[PDB]
Order: C-alpha cells, then structure tokens, then sequence
DNA sequence: AAGATCTGAATTTACGGGCGCAACTATGCCGGACGTAC
RNA sequence: UUUUGGCAUAGUUGC
DNA sequence: GTACGTCCGGCCCGTAAATTCAGATCTT
C-alpha cells in the first residue's frame, strides 16, 4: 500500500534485514512493513537505528515479485511489493541476529556489493 | 540501566564517528580487548558532539581510546543526568522553495516544472551574477545582450540560454536542482515576490473595546502582548483590577480627537486625527493634508509622535 | 549525674594593591570547500 | 573649494 | 584529473570566611 512508499528523500534509510528503504518518519510510526514481528523495531527510534542502515545503493521499485527475475536474483520474491535497497552498508547486532536464529530465521546478509 | 556520557567530536563528522565505532566493535566483539559500551548517538541535528552509553567512565575511555576524532573528549567526560535520557531521542519537526547551496542559497524559486524521478525539480530563479565582468551580487532581471555581447561561455537560442556553468534561463533563469538541496515547508513569500515570479497587532498603551462577552463595552489600555490568545492586561475606565481578554474579543477602537497612525495598507505612514467613528469606518485627517481617510478599526494605533511628512539641492546638470 | 548537641572563639587559603611623567624603536591569524582554469 | 586617524603588548632610554 | 587560490567555519595584609570547644539551658 501506499504507506510503505516514502514520502520524500530526506533520511532515508535501508532495513538491515529485508533492504526496505523508508524515511525515518516511516520507520518511526509503521517500523518494517515486512518482518517488524521479528524485530520490533515499531515504538523504539534506537532499534531502528540498529537495524536499519545509513548507507545503500541503487533503489528497485518492485511492483510484482511473483514474476520479477531481480527479485529471484535478490532474493525478495517472497517478500511484499515496495521500494528495497540493491546494495546496503551494515549488520545487525549479534543478539539481535541471535534471537531470529533461535526464532529460525537466520540472517541472511543484504551487502551484495562487489569489495574490490 | 546504563548512562549516557557525552564525548566531545570533529565538528561535521559525527556520523562518520558512529560508523567507526560500530565497525570497531564488530572487529574487537571477539577479541581480548572487548567493547564493554552498549550504544553510540550521533544526532542528525546536534553538531560537535556524540554520547556513549555504559555503565562507567572508564570504558568510555578505554572504548574511544584509538578515534582521534574524539581526542578533545579523550581526558574528561559528562554525565548526561538521570532524568534527561529521553530529550537525547526526543526528534520534532508550482510552489515556492529556496535553494541550500551555491551562491543563490536562501534565494526564492518558483518550481516551474516537479520531474516525477523524485530527483530533481525545474526552478525559476532570478540570476546573482555580474555577467562575467568582474570575476576573472544583487538580484537583478536576465540580460542576454549583455552576456551575449562580453562572450565567454555562452550559448544563444533566442530567449532561451545556457551560460557559465551549464545554467539554463529563459526569457529568467530556468535550471533543474535537486529537491534535498530545497526546502518546500516554511518559505512563505510577500507579494514582492509574487510580483517578481488573520493577523494581530496588539502593542502597550493603544486603547482596544470589548465587542462581546459580558465584559462588553469596557475600553482600557494595552499593557502586555502575546501571539493568539493573549490574555490581555488592560487599564479600563474607573476599574483598579485587571481582567482578561483574548486577541479575538478586542478590538482595535478609539476616542474621537485622538492621535491616530496606520500600520498596513494603502494609507499607511500616514498620522491624524479621527473625527467620527462609525461602526468599522473610522474617518480621519491627515496632519500633512486635509483629505478623508476612511480605515478599518484594526488598522488604527494610538502613537503620539509627530508626522515626519528632505529638501535638499542637487544638481540635475551643470 | 550524664550526655549530649551545640554556639562563640583559635587557626588555614584567597584577592589584591604594587612612583611621576616623557621620549624613542619594535611587532602584530588560518584551514577546509567550492569552484576555475588549465 | 583647506585636511586629519590604527591601536595595545613588549623592550630600551632620560630626569 | 590534480592541484592551488581564496572565501566561509571555528611579597604583603587585612580581611574574611570556614573550622573547632566550653556555657547553657535543656533533656533525661
Ligand atoms: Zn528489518
């Protein structure tokens, strides 16, 4: 829906776990429009700032991930439409990484960049 | 719970300090010299400054021991007190815009055309330049003879320009800027700047009436002013006590043969006498000329200087 | 009788003044950022 | 057709 | 692409007050 498209381009900033590029404002009243019940980032501006990043490249506006070859390529095909990060710059902390593998979801990196 | 310490940092690069202390925890998270701090805050808006979350002093110390950013907090730190940790995270917040950088910062533009991309937006500005003439400056009009005629960079196509630096005008320059280098929320412009591209004024000792309530028809003298709701302090006729009225209860009303001046609109700087108030037509004469002037009861002050209403010779030619 | 506390009376740091006038020569802020030119 | 100007540090020197 | 040049950000002394000890008017 239209709440998880940004509203401008003032701080935005990548999630550290799916790549989803929201304002602070966003992250801040909705948290992660995605996987929030495995992070509780809603409520708390510190979460967010642990589990989102400062620093991302390129911007994919995914529309329909069920039949989207960058989405198999990214790995977001079972994820929800929206605005996701190619490259994203972070890791979150480990006992946040921890608690999703004890959960059973183990934390899969999102810094797909090539480091020379 | 752990306490915030304030670490004194470069100026400007708090952020890249943040970084490099979360990438120098991560590095040492395993080694024989942890990290034993919980959390770093660089603020978007606090400049100069970051805190560091422990238990004590010491780790603060030994944690930021290697950032030369943070030597000048190195020797001593502050406790940030108990009851004060929730400000630190406590965050607040064809149109007209203003650009942030270059030599037209602060300048307004009028957003001529919004690309869709969410990159860049088409403004119209009006040029600072000296048209490569001094440089090897005021707001004035586009001139294209004249930065056709001293040459340099410059490109003609009929009303339409490109010149010094790839900036684009017309007929007015004309030129795409990025929208996180523009502010869209509080620029606000005059009719100035129209033309280029309620209110309340309350002040102490001018007379105001009470024109509903039941403290109706009690005129007194302005003592104090606030924004909107002003609670006002005022002198009424033949009362020691001070009541309370708000902006929208008084109004701007005055005595016959009273000294009278115009803040705002046609007839302002222009000082008299009124001479019969009607309902909201205040008729009056000017002490420079005997002609009526009719204004609201809000554009009415009670000063007591004299009008100004110079003279001296020049020379029109030898 | 006792026991306090308890309230006026010997000992340690801290400003803070420090000659008239007069004459002469002598010395005295920069570092990052943004743009121009080449 | 009638001007004007650094200052406040240190030194040295004279009675 | 590199660097540079240059415009915007950072001894006394007397007082004098603070520190220490026996009436005193209590309580027992
Ligand atoms: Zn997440």
């Amino acid at each position: 829906a239209l709440e998880t498209v940004p509203k401008d381009l003032r701080h935005l900033r990548a999630c550290l776990l799916c790549s989803l590029v929201k304002t602070i404002d966003q992250f801040e009243y909705d948290g992660c429009d995605n996987c929030d019940a495995y992070l509780q980032m809603k409520g708390n501006r510190e979460m967010v700032y642990d589990c989102t990043s400062s620093s991302f490249d390129g911007i994919i506006a995914m529309m329909s991930p069920e039949d989207s070859w960058v989405s198999k390529w990214q790995r977001v095909s079972n994820f929800k439409p929206g605005v996701y990060a190619v490259s994203v710059t972070g890791r979150l902390p480990q006992g946040i990484v921890r608690e999703l593998k004890s959960r059973g979801v183990a934390y899969k990196s999102r810094d797909t960049a090539i480091k020379t | 719970d752990p306490n915030l310490w304030t670490v004194k940092c470069k100026i400007g690069e708090e952020r890249a300090t943040a970084i490099s202390l979360m990438r120098k925890f991560i590095a040492y998270q395993f080694t024989d010299t942890p990290l034993q701090i919980k959390s770093v805050v660089a603020p978007e808006h606090v400049k100069g400054y970051i805190y560091v979350e422990a238990y004590k002093q010491t780790h603060v110390k030994q944690a930021i021991e290697g950032v030369g950013n943070l030597r000048l907090g190195y020797w001593n730190q502050q406790m940030v007190p108990i009851k004060e940790m929730t400000d630190v995270l406590k965050v607040v917040k064809k149109s007209w815009v203003r650009l942030k950088r270059g030599i037209y910062k602060d300048d307004i533009a009028q957003v001529d055309y919004v690309e869709p991309s969410q990159n860049t937006i088409s403004l119209k500005m009006i040029p600072r330049i000296d048209y490569d003439r001094i440089k090897a400056p005021p707001q004035r009009l586009f001139d294209a003879e004249k930065i056709r005629s001293l040459g340099g960079d410059v490109a003609s196509d009929g009303d339409f320009l490109i010149f010094e630096g790839n900036r684009y005008s017309r007929k007015f320059l004309f030129k795409s800027f990025a929208m996180s280098a523009v502010i869209t929320e509080g620029v606000k412009p005059t009719l100035s700047e129209l033309e280029k591209f309620r209110e309340h004024n309350f002040q102490p000792g001018d007379n105001v009436e009470v024109c509903e309530g039941e403290l109706i028809n009690l005129q007194g003298k302005i003592l104090s002013v606030d924004g909107n709701k002003i609670t006002i302090m005022p002198k009424h006729e033949d009362l020691k006590d001070m009541l309370e009225f708000p902006a929208q209860e008084l109004r701007k009303y005055f005595k016959m043969g009273d000294h009278v001046k115009v803040i705002a609109g046609r007839f302002e700087g222009d000082t008299g006498l009124i001479v019969r108030v009607e309902e909201n037509f205040v008729i009056l004469f000017s002490d420079l000329t005997m002609h009526e002037l009719k204004v609201l009861p809000r554009d009415l002050q009670l000063c007591s200087e004299t009008a100004s209403g110079w003279g001296e010779l020049v020379q029109l030619d030898p």
